[PDB]
């Protein structure tokens, strides 16, 4: 008779970790580390991302003729751009404020867009001759759809004296630019007025802008340049343009219809056809681990992000 | 005690009570039972505390702003390895308590078999005891109680 | 006979926890979290705070008519504003690097205003029409007290020459503006040179202003707009202003006379009449704990700050 | 040992000493005393420890610097998050160790007076002992010195 | 036990072995040899986990970029303030441990001369036990094996 | 006969700090925290800084005439510059975004420097007379070597229009300013044209700037003002200026010839002739601790930085 006490003892190998010791061979043990993920953009709990393809969000906004799919979208969960959109500003120039703009667009899902000056209105100059090589549409010279480049009629350039009194119970989004001619001559020849500058006030903008002559390099076959600006003209304030040349004119502007948690996204992936809690860059996510260490930018109900190789508990006993 | 028993299947801590004929292994429920609450009470707790953690959010910056492109990237990174390394380390903490917890209920219930019984029994070592008289398999169960 | 060994036990119901157990009963427990605080805002180790009560920085530097109670406040040690002060800019327009400036004051504990150009030194300009209804004072119009407004004398408006040489030992905070008309006609009207410039230098500030004509909306009943600066004039250097037009003058400036730990907070509060160690937004602290959860924006001697519920250690034993 | 005893007004850990007529307790005061001062150097340590901690500070940003003013205002919700954690750990730990500790010197104090009287005493279990003789209020009091 | 033996000079555990002539102190090789991993192990697994680490970087601001300066300082003292805690409180936990191994290893060892020998021995105290025997060099020896 | 079981002891006073305990004496202990430097700058990993002396970046980078001893440097592994750098901008004024340049500089190991467009190529300017006593050399005006102060020649300052293309394959860093002078007259004595400008183009830069007269006090004998600009002009691009007055031209621009891990380092220390794998800017470490507490801002291969003033790792018994 020999009665005896023992623990449990099987054919494993997996190894955990401790303070004291490293590969600790195991009878069980516990995975809390989300390795895993679907490689694909999918809609966030039923909402589908907007997705640019090769646009930017500038070549949406402003309406470059390359990205018309885009120009009306519905409500979105994120944002997805590629590192480099090749379809962008196709007329060359900036955007002012640009990185300011994105973040304020990241906590937006919807926008409701609207004609606030008809193309019809320009009365006493040309609203139909304002395109170029640089924003070609099916194998012709076009521009940028939301706004309009207006150029002499008749030899002549009227001062302009245009608002827009916002009517409406949302923020509005409002954009215009500037055109910076090549030289003396090419200024006279589009706006016949050699001196202009555009103004442009509201309760809280006071702005007051000149084109700059310079001597540039071609891009996408121009060396004229447009500079874009923005602001939200808030409801029941009013935006009022003046100018005598060199203006890029709003023809529609963005209700902003919606605001919540969103993100501008950075990635490479198309639509994957796909709906997640959790979504990332590289792909989306369905677990039900603590951790994980897919990438570190994600956004819907994650699992919190660690750099982690491996992450394993001990549950059983020594093997 | 140099190594486990393959043949203990039923729970974690036993006895292995081997009777003049029969010979056979049991699992203590009153101290498995207890195990079972202990680890899931644990990993639980892991999951709860490090849910405020820090979240990295997608910023953008110019060509002229790579100072604070790298100030932020450098802020982003470095709360990142912070909570990487609070992450890596309370699961070495969590690990070498749950070892040392069994390894614990192990000697515990050496102690038990081995102190309940002063004068009639003594341990001759590795849980296994004496006695003067011999054990049937009903003798073998009332160590238990 | 009959020895035996035992611990101490109680009828307290405290609990604390652990890393394996929670809501665990001891005889004996410490608390070390100060949830607690007075709900008003005190002197700090016997130094009254700059309350500015409906008054924002701007319109305490400034002069703002409302604001006359802060004309030349005597030392603080932190200063409360409010999330919205209704009296700000009366005239409508901006602070140039206004929250550059807030970091400066956080900074001083003292400042000594000085006049340092006479509204009556001003001969062949007009001084004493500078006003605005959007600026009320007792039922009529005026004008911030710390700056002057010149206007066109005899119709006209000879080129200011005017320079201040800082004799004093302390750096000097010295505030000036321009205003932004309405149209060409008000430009000649209040001024009477159509083409204007403020242009001031020191021995680092090379500032050239011209005013911007924009068609605006009303803010405080006016579409004009003007725009303030600042700079810090070092002891022995100088500051010279030239402008044809245009220029809200300096009258007084701000000698500062003592640095410190200091800080602009945010408090809807009004004074308490009371001294403290410590002060938060929403209240003092008076405590010997390690920690607290009261806010996280404190000044003085306090505990630290966490964001915990309940933060409470073990002395006893089981119970 | 099941539970505590209310009637022990003076010290945490001490003996239930029961003679032939009284019965009565008594403090251990080479182990309550030893105590007190446990307790109060780990809960100074805790004190001492976190007086380099993040102290947030006001910034304010205009209506055109909102990417700064977030990531300022992550960066300081971020220190404050990792400070709270390690505040909030840095207590489970040391409550652990103290619940430790107390059932530590209670078991400590049980083997005392077993070990000391080998072929003496024999302990019957929860700290009480036998003898080959009785035990009066002044033998009661022997164990303790010898 | 008060305090350590100055005669030891081999190894950090061992037996004073003192026969009915003779007197001198042995050092264990199968508990001292191990004890030197252990530490070894424990000290190395503290350099490899702060591998990462924040590392700050010189940054430079114009007068008026105060604000994103005094961010910038914050935050690079903040994670410097972190990882100097983090660093400390590692080493005050290993540290603990240590000791704690070394108590727990020289209390091993007491009841392995002791429990080895249930009805030969019987332990007096502080290490030392009883036989009914004398115990020479040679018998010294013999209770290693 | 007598067996008893122990531990070692000996006559050592290094004490070791615990969670619950402190200064508990310890027979072994092992440091692992460097206290100690060499108290020089040292090549790193065999290279050698580039030590600025006393000149500072925008003075070597622009040539102050002082700083002739770093005309054409060779590859550096960090640069050295002091707090408070004599030699800058000798003539006054200063650097449009100096410290975005300065971050670009610390990804670069190494310049080329070539001239770009000669002094003798102006034949309707004047190229030589382009000094100020605010920068001497060998007791005479000068000026910065690596721009040019063009003036009128004749009585006249014909419009400037001169082009480089970047024909070579690395980046070029491009240097170039303004000068803004103290009056009128003085605008007219040196350039003749009262009313300047200077525009730039690449096919990113788009720059038209214009002169502030304004009433400076003097800084280095001088109350004019030079502002100087720079632009990274990649390969193929071409930089295009023009300029009927106050153009400080380009006569010299860098080839970044190799980028890298380097930094800028504040320290007043000089070259200490020794070689290291790690700097901090008050002294050289060679250690194989895992901490040191040296220095915060580190190049090379290094500890990892703590505060500790203390750090003792326990690996013996107690004493
Ligand atoms: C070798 C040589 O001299 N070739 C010229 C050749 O450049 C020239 O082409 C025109 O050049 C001008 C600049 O001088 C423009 O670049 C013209 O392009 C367009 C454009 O597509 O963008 C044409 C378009 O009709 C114009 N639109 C409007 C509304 O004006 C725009 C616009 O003027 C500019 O973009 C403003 O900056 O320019 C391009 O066709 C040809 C034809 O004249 O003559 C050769 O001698
Ligand atoms: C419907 C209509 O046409 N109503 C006008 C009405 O606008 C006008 O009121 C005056 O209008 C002008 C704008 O053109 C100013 O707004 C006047 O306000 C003041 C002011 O209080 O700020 C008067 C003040 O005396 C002026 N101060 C100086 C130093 O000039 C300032 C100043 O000009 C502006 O602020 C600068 O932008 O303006 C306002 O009274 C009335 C009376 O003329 O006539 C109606 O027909
Ligand atoms: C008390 C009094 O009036 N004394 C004047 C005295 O100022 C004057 O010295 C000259 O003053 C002018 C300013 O009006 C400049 O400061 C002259 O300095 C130089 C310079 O060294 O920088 C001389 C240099 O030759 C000039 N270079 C060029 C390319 O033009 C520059 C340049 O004009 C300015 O820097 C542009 O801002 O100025 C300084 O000698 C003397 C001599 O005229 O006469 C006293 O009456
Ligand atoms: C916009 O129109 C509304 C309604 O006509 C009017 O009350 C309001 O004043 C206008 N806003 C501005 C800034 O003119
Ligand atoms: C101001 O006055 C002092 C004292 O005479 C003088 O030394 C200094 O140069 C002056 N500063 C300027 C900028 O003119
Ligand atoms: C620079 O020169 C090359 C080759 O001569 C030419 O192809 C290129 O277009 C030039 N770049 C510019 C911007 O003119």
């Amino acid at each position: 008779d020999q009665i005896c006490i023992g623990y449990h003892a099987n054919n494993s190998t997996e190894q955990v970790d401790t303070i004291m010791e490293k590969n600790v061979t195991v009878t069980h043990a516990q995975d809390i580390l989300e390795k895993t993920h679907n490689g694909k953009l999918c809609d966030l709990d039923g909402v589908k991302p907007l997705i640019l393809r090769d646009c930017s969000v500038a070549g949406w906004l402003l309406g470059n003729p390359m990205c018309d799919e885009f120009l009306n979208v519905p409500e979105w969960s994120y944002i997805v751009e590629k590192i480099n959109p090749a379809n962008d500003l196709c007329y060359p120039g900036n955007f002012n404020d640009y990185e300011e703009l994105k973040h304020l667009l990241s906590r937006i899902n919807h926008f409701e867009k609207i004609q606030i000056i008809p193309k019809s209105s320009w009365s006493d100059h040309e609203a139909s001759a304002g395109v170029s090589s640089a924003c070609p549409y099916q194998g012709r010279s076009s521009f940028f759809r939301n706004v309009v480049w207006l150029i002499k009629k008749d030899n002549a350039y009227p001062t302009i004296k245009r608002s827009y009194n916002n009517t409406n119970q949302e923020d509005l989004l409002v954009l215009w630019g500037i055109h910076h001619p090549n030289d003396a001559a090419e200024q006279t020849r589009l706006y016949q007025n050699p001196t202009t500058y555009i103004s442009v006030g509201t309760s809280t903008l006071n702005q007051r802008l000149v084109p700059k002559i310079a001597t540039r390099s071609k891009v996408n076959g121009q060396s004229g340049r447009m500079e874009f600006f923005w602001t939200i003209l808030k409801p029941n304030d009013a935006i009022n343009f003046e100018s005598n040349g060199n203006f890029i004119a709003p023809e529609n502007a963005y209700k902003i219809v919606k605001k919540g948690d969103s993100t501008i996204m950075k990635s490479e992936l198309e639509y994957g056809n796909c709906n997640t809690k959790c979504q990332t860059p590289i792909g989306a996510i369905n677990s039900s681990m603590p951790f994980h260490n897919i990438h570190p930018l994600t956004i819907g109900e994650c699992p919190k992000y660690v750099k982690s190789s491996r992450l394993v508990l001990a549950t059983g006993l020594r093997n | 005690i140099e190594g486990g028993w393959q043949g203990m299947v039923d729970g974690w801590y036993g006895y292995h009570h081997s009777n003049e004929q029969g010979s056979g292994y049991a699992a203590d429920k009153e101290s498995t039972q207890k195990a079972i609450d202990g680890v899931t009470n644990k990993v639980n707790s892991i999951i709860d505390k490090m849910n405020t953690q820090f979240e990295a959010v997608g910023r953008e910056f110019n060509n002229l702003e790579r100072r604070i492109e790298n100030l932020n990237k450098k802020m982003e990174d470095g709360f990142l390895d912070v909570w990487t390394y609070n992450a890596e380390l309370l699961v070495l903490m969590e690990n070498e308590r749950t070892l040392d917890f069994h390894d614990s209920n192990v000697k515990n219930l050496y102690d038990k078999v081995r102190l309940q019984l002063r004068d009639n029994a003594k341990e001759l070592g590795n849980g296994c005891f004496e006695f003067y008289h011999r054990c049937d398999n009903e003798c073998m169960e009332s160590v238990r109680n």
